RNA sequence: UAGGUAGUAGGUUUAUUAAGAGUUAAACCUAGCCAACGAUCCAUAAUCGAUAAUGAAAGUUAGAACGAUCACGUUGACUCUGAAAUAUAGUCAAUAUCUAUAAGAUACAGCAGUGAGGAAUAUUGGACAAUGAUCGAAAGAUUGAUCCAGUUACUUAUUAGGAUGAUAUAUAAAUAUAUAUAUAUAAAUUGAUUAAAAAUAAAAUCCAUAAAUAAUUAAAAUAAUGAUAUUAAUUACCAUAUAUUUUUAUAUGGAUAUAUUUUAAUAGUCCUGACUAAUAUUUGUGCCAGCAGUCGCGGUAACACAAAGAGGGC
């Protein structure tokens, strides 16, 4: 059984009554003015409580369920205010002990629908510096930075990435002062990274799910037989996890173990270049076999699935 | 894309990819999606109705068919066993969207570099927006780890600041603004001593979070807190404004305003020519959508921002950001899956 | 390139046009006279003067030639037997050895 | 379509690989035993056994492969100029040339070919006695009595 | 219910029925039959198309208009 | 070209982006046919050097996949190039000035860079 | 379709061929050979893929497009040349047409195009610039191969505008920085009298890009040659220098009146009783008119017919 529904608010409002036949007035707009509070005449809505952002890192996420709809309060005193019979707002009857007692987890939580969203930590310009300085200068590896500030390689290698960039910016004055405005804003607005604070430290155990060991298969031993990772991992036609794990460490450019030579062994020859000509060309070595295009290949123009790639300018061109 | 009407309905009460004031107010109300008393059919096509419209609501049904992956990404923690503390379900079927989130436009969104999928879009078109220092210029742009992408700061501040208003419009704001300050000096002239009673009783619920009082302390000390009489009359009567004189005439109109706060320049224009409201102010309703992606480091300061990795599920946590839970998104993985049979 | 020198039987462009034939010398007036700008002139330019798209690749093609001192003498387009091409020669034939000597 | 499956999942075909040399080599020693070895009689024979006729006007045997000699192939393929011919004319300078570079590559191609011919034969009968060497081992460890054994029930005797 | 009989370009001999309200259709009239049967009618087991040859779009027809060939009022 | 056995260009790609087959085919199949064997790929777009690049000497480069050592068979048993196919061959080094003809002799050009065969 | 076969099954020899064999021809012998696991006969059909469609898969379907193979070039047979042809050749005959009336020529299943048939499938286009093919010592010539464009939503893909936005006036002393601005007055489209909406929808405001305009200009191709072509792309007075992932920024030479081209945004179609997503109601019709994939709907409160409002798909 289904029915449309009119999405009106789970929580009590205000109905409209007898309404004067040129209002043409709807209960959703009624909620939404109650919602809003009064607008003053600069076209703001002081009175709730999220026209106006948090400075002092810690979101001001919607609670709708823990406030039952009530989102107006003092813009200074940060006092509730709710709508009475008069027409305006004062205090509440009874305090709201949903709101004044909230979980740790449920402030960083921006859907109320949703549990496992929640928004990430801001790192600290000072602590960017030290792992800009670390790698860079000091030379200390991606894994060392990682293993140390509890933050995941790939995380590590974007903020040298980053902060390369602001350092570029800065040498030639091209961050203005509303992007110092907005940046600074911004920051007040998220949890900062706490290296030390064990909970707020990422996982560095973390390696990708395989396919084919995503199944369940079962081995009927002795039942004193000794079976570990290693043995599974035999069982299954996979490196240890341990091993994987490693692998996935030595990834960052700038993280030790980068390797890779064992491709330089391609045959290339470069053409040789006349005064006048406009391009060079560029020999690689093949094998009859593999090389070429295949004779009555399958045509994906027509079909929904039609290859589409970007070449070196950006432009969309069909591969 | 699929042309963008109705998308703010409050009726319809749909969630999008947005910081719009009437896309906040249907989050706010919605209260979690109703699936109790529908057939297996009702539920997953309710499921299938509030996901889209969040999670790429700008793309055709078969275009969205094509593009959906069947297959879904975790990451195992190779420590949970060596905690000891009790352990959390991964939410796999969080991923079913996961296949958009590598998409430049919406990474733009997730970045904060753009109020709304659509906007980004329209950033992504008209050429704002450059990847690996390449301007790309189609907003179905795939990303890969490591890269890192960039916008125009003016477009970036147009989107999480405030709308410019325009001359007129500010211009009423501010012969309101003089009326209400040449009240302050005649209350604050005929009884001095209350109003300054009031202004130190104000200052006592700042709370810190108004800044205020800290400006406040350092004017106490440009002059114990005890009352002044050379205060009133050194408060002085602001002369008032004839809209129609100083009527398409902005530089005269930023001559004849000088008020305490704004000096020589009308009510959101201190700059005419920047494509949003100066000084720069963040627009409003901003804190309930600002969300830090997982899978992105931004850099606000520069408008630069780096994919680390496709959003990942992992023990009590996925990366993909949806307001709505696991039990409607696996409707909607159910309904994909058969292509809605 | 550069511009070669004029010969004594290629004194002017008027003379270049009246060798290499195949009815060039119908453009005398698009050039001018002008040596340079035969030597100059690409197909861009000449196609903007209103030179076809035969007659301008036949005059690029002569000028290069005369740029390497190789013959630019007139070389004249295919033309199809008096008894006309092969797929309708037989036809032919049979009527015209019955129309001329019966 | 499914088919690709098969092969890797490649659309479309590429021609079948041409051999450079069309026969084994009088080197490839390992075929030349193979076709010597005598053949087999009975069940699994192959060949007339003996006292067995064969059908009148048809050899009793199987022709004789022929083995290549790349040594015989080069010299009666791209054998060298007899004599140092005078080449003054600009297109016998060109023929020359022409000529000495298409010998240069076919020889090359013969040489590289029985090679690689060759070390294959090598590098496979290397590869099998590993495995075969890994099999033994692997089969050793399978044969180990671990402790773990001792949990499990026999009936050795009977 | 309106129906009518048709001799198909093949020689194959059917019966059609006429959809919507009212119609032109007469004998001789060019017609185009497609498939689909009248329910209730036994035998009647093709339609005619409305807005093709010389049988007209249904007059005044509001919604629905293509399955009855009514062209979009301006 | 003359012969049976020739050396030459099959089209692929789409309308307005040609790309090639380096082939080994019987002179009287279609262009288009299956060959006796590819040799490799010609890709006849220049691929396309930024600004800074340019002002920093990067000469756009053509991308060629090639066999070295079936192309020299081939020759060897006396296929036949077509001219653009020599034209690749010779700046392969593959063929030498014996195989330029008289219109593309470039006797007298300076050579700016120098064959380099290197490892990748 | 139950019996079929009579060079038919096998043996021997000659002829013929580069070559085996009742493959063809000649001779002489044996009585065999096939068949209810389907012979013989009849009907139908070009075959297939690392191609397309579908499915979890085994499979099933197609055989247009890409590619491979076969056959044919109005019909039949025969011969010549040749390594290879019962050749799109030649010979004779058949059918049709034509003009030169000859033991004549032609046969569009080459391209374009026309009539016909059909529910239904396009230009009597451009160029040999590219890749090939033929001829030539070369210069070069030829090429409806081929490359391009035209026609056609037949298929696929991208784009086809974002942020803000529920009213308008009057209103208020005569710079330690204010601040929950507050009052009146008028206006307020369809539906509806409250969970009944249409509706942030519209207008309006802010900011853009496309196109245009201007300059510039690759690449397909080079020794030279560009059909496509009014090229793509880029830049917004043009040029230059310096610094300057990108990019940015400063300053310069010339260029206009301290500033510097202009500037957008009108979607259709089906459906809302159940299967099956569609609750805001209302009018006409009255087992009629009609609807219908299935169950069924319609006899005066029709959620199903015909419509308005509102709503759901694509
Ligand atoms: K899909
Ligand atoms: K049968
Ligand atoms: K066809
Ligand atoms: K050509
Ligand atoms: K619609
Ligand atoms: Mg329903
Ligand atoms: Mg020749
Ligand atoms: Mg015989
Ligand atoms: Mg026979
Ligand atoms: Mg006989
Ligand atoms: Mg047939
Ligand atoms: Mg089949
Ligand atoms: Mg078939
Ligand atoms: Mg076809
Ligand atoms: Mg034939
Ligand atoms: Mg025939
Ligand atoms: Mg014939
Ligand atoms: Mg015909
Ligand atoms: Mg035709
Ligand atoms: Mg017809
Ligand atoms: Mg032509
Ligand atoms: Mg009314
Ligand atoms: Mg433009
Ligand atoms: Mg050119
Ligand atoms: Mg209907
Ligand atoms: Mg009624
Ligand atoms: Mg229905
Ligand atoms: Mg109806
Ligand atoms: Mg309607």
């Amino acid at each position: 059984f289904s029915r449309r529904r009119i999405a009106y608010p789970f929580y009590p409002f205000k109905k409209l009554g007898r309404q004067h036949p040129k209002k043409h007035d709807t209960n959703l707009k009624t909620a939404m003015r109650q919602f809003l509070g009064p607008k003053n005449y600069k076209g703001e809505y002081v009175m709730n409580k999220y026209f106006t952002v948090p400075t002092n890192h810690v979101p001001n996420y919607i609670k709708p369920d823990l406030e039952r709809g009530q989102s107006l309060e003092h813009p200074v005193t940060k006092k509730p205010l709710q709508l009475r019979y008069d027409g305006t707002l004062g205090p509440p009857p009874v305090e709201n002990k949903r709101l004044q007692n909230i979980f740790k987890d449920r402030l960083l939580q921006p859907f109320p629908s949703n549990p496992h969203c929640k928004t990430n930590y801001v790192l600290s310009p000072q602590l960017k510096q030290s792992i800009f300085e670390e790698i860079t200068v000091e030379g200390l590896s991606a894994q060392q930075v990682s293993q140390k500030y509890g933050l995941k390689i790939p995380r590590v290698e974007a903020i040298v990435k980053l902060v390369s960039v602001e350092n570029s910016w800065n040498r030639r004055n091209r961050v203005s002062s509303d992007l110092k405005t907005m940046d600074e804003t911004l920051y007040r607005m998220f949890p900062v990274f706490d290296s030390d604070a064990s909970f707020k430290r990422e996982n560095l155990s973390e390696i990708p799910v395989p396919q084919k060991t995503l199944a369940s298969r079962f081995l009927t031993i002795a039942e004193s037989e000794p079976f570990g990772p290693v043995d599974a991992a035999h069982v299954l036609e996979l490196e240890p996890a341990v091993e994987t794990l490693r692998n996935l460490s030595t990834v960052g450019e700038h993280s030790s173990g980068h390797q890779q030579s064992t491709n330089k062994n391609t045959k290339v020859i470069y053409g040789e270049l006349v005064e006048g000509e406009r391009s060079q060309y560029k020999f690689t070595n093949a094998k009859v076999g593999k090389v070429g295009y295949r004779y009555g290949s399958g045509n994906r123009d027509n079909k929904k699935d039609r290859r589409i790639g970007f070449n070196k300018l950006g432009q969309m061109v069909y591969i | 894309p699929r042309k963008a009407n109705l998308l703010k309905s409050l009726a319809r009460g749909r969630v999008r990819t947005s910081f719009n004031k009437y896309n906040l107010f249907n989050l706010y109300k919605k209260g979690g999606v109703d699936l109790k008393s529908k057939s297996l059919y009702q539920q997953k096509w309710t499921a299938k109705q509030e996901t889209r419209a969040y999670h790429g609501e700008h793309l055709t049904e078969k275009r969205w068919q094509t593009v959906f992956k069947p297959k879904l990404d975790s990451v195992a923690q190779l420590d949970a066993s060596l905690r000891g503390g009790e352990i959390k379900e991964t939410p796999f079927l969080l991923q079913t969207f996961a296949v958009l989130e590598k998409r430049l436009d919406f990474a733009l969104f997730r970045a904060m570099f753009a109020s709304s999928v659509r906007q980004a879009r329209q950033f992504i078109l008209h050429g704002n927006v450059r990847v690996n220092g390449v301007k790309i210029k189609h907003p179905s742009y795939t990303l890969k780890p490591g890269d890192m992408f960039s916008v125009k700061p003016d477009k970036v501040l147009e989107a999480l600041g405030a709308k410019k208003p325009s001359f007129q419009e500010a211009l009423k704001i501010d012969k309101t603004q003089i009326v209400l300050w040449n009240k302050y000096v005649k209350e604050a002239k005929t009884e001095p001593k209350e109003v300054w009673e009031k202004k130190l009783e104000n200052f006592e619920k700042m709370s810190d979070s108004n800044p205020k009082k800290l400006q406040f302390q350092e004017f106490l000390r440009q002059y114990s807190l005890t009352f002044d009489p050379k205060w009133a009359k050194n408060l002085k009567y602001h002369d008032p404004i004839k809209l129609s004189e100083l009527e398409g005439d902005e530089p005269k109109a930023r001559k004849l305003i000088n008020l305490p706060w704004q000096k020589n320049y009308v009510y959101g224009r201190q700059d005419p020519k920047k494509p949003f409201f100066t000084p720069w102010k963040p627009r409003p309703f901003l804190s309930p959508f600002a969300i830090l992606p997982h899978h992105l480091e931004i850099s606000f300061k520069t408008c630069h921002a780096v994919y680390l990795r496709d959003p990942v599920a992992r023990p009590g946590q996925s990366e993909v950001i949806s307001p709505f839970d696991v039990p409607v998104h696996e409707r909607a993985y159910m309904y994909y899956l058969r292509n809605g049979k | 390139s550069t511009i070669p020198k004029p010969s004594d039987q290629v004194p002017d462009v008027d003379a270049f046009l009246n060798k290499i034939g195949r009815n060039c010398n119908e453009l005398k007036d698009t050039f001018e006279n002008n040596w340079n700008n035969l030597f100059q002139w690409d197909s861009k330019i000449l196609k903007e003067k209103g030179v076809n798209i035969q007659q301008r690749k036949y005059i690029l093609k002569q000028v290069h030639n005369y740029r390497n001192n190789r013959p630019i003498h007139e070389i004249k387009l295919g033309k199809k037997s008096f008894f006309g091409g092969e797929r309708k020669r037989k036809a032919f034939t049979a009527k015209w050895k019955a129309e001329n000597k019966q | 379509g499914k088919g690709a499956a098969k092969y890797g999942f490649k659309s479309g075909v590429f021609p079948t690989t041409r051999s450079i040399l069309k026969s084994p080599t009088t080197k490839q020693t390992d075929i030349i035993n193979k076709v010597k070895s005598p053949k087999p009689k009975g069940v699994l024979g192959i060949g007339y056994a003996k006292g067995v006729k064969h059908p009148k006007g048809s050899h009793r045997l199987s022709p004789k492969v022929n083995f290549i000699d790349v040594d015989n192939l080069i010299a009666k393929t791209v054998a060298e100029p007899q004599s140092i011919k005078s080449s003054n004319g600009s297109a016998q300078k060109v023929r020359l040339q022409k000529a000495e570079l298409r010998r240069k590559f076919l020889i090359e191609a013969f040489r590289k070919e029985e090679a690689r011919l060759l070390h294959k034969h090598e590098y496979l009968q290397k590869r099998t006695k590993e495995l075969e060497k890994a099999k033994e081992l692997e089969l050793e460890k399978l044969n180990k009595e671990k402790s773990s054994d001792l949990t499990i029930m026999t009936l050795d005797k009977m | 219910r309106k129906a009518c009989r048709v001799r198909l370009t093949n020689g194959n001999v059917v019966s059609a029925y006429i959809p919507g309200e009212g119609h032109d259709a007469q004998e001789h009239s060019i017609v185009y039959v497609r498939g689909g049967r009248c329910q209730d009618l036994p035998g009647v087991k093709y339609h005619v198309i409305r807005g093709a040859g010389d049988l007209s779009g249904v007059v005044n027809r509001i919604s629905s208009r293509s399955k009855y060939g009514a062209k979009k009022p301006s | 070209t003359c012969g049976l056995v020739r050396i030459r260009l099959a089209r692929f790609g789409r309308k307005n982006s040609p790309v090639y087959n380096i082939v080994v085919a019987n002179s009287r199949k279609a262009r288009d046919a299956k060959p006796i064997e590819v040799l490799g790929t010609y890709v006849p777009v220049p691929s396309p050097v930024t600004k800074r690049e340019l002002k920093r000497g990067v000469v756009p480069i053509k991308d060629v996949k090639l066999d070295f050592d079936r192309t020299k068979y081939w020759i060897g048993v006396g296929a036949q190039p077509s001219e653009t196919v020599t034209k690749l061959l010779r700046k392969a080094g593959i063929l030498n000035d014996a195989w330029a003809t008289s219109k593309n002799s470039n006797v007298n050009r300076k050579v700016v860079f120098e064959r380099m065969e290197t490892l990748e």
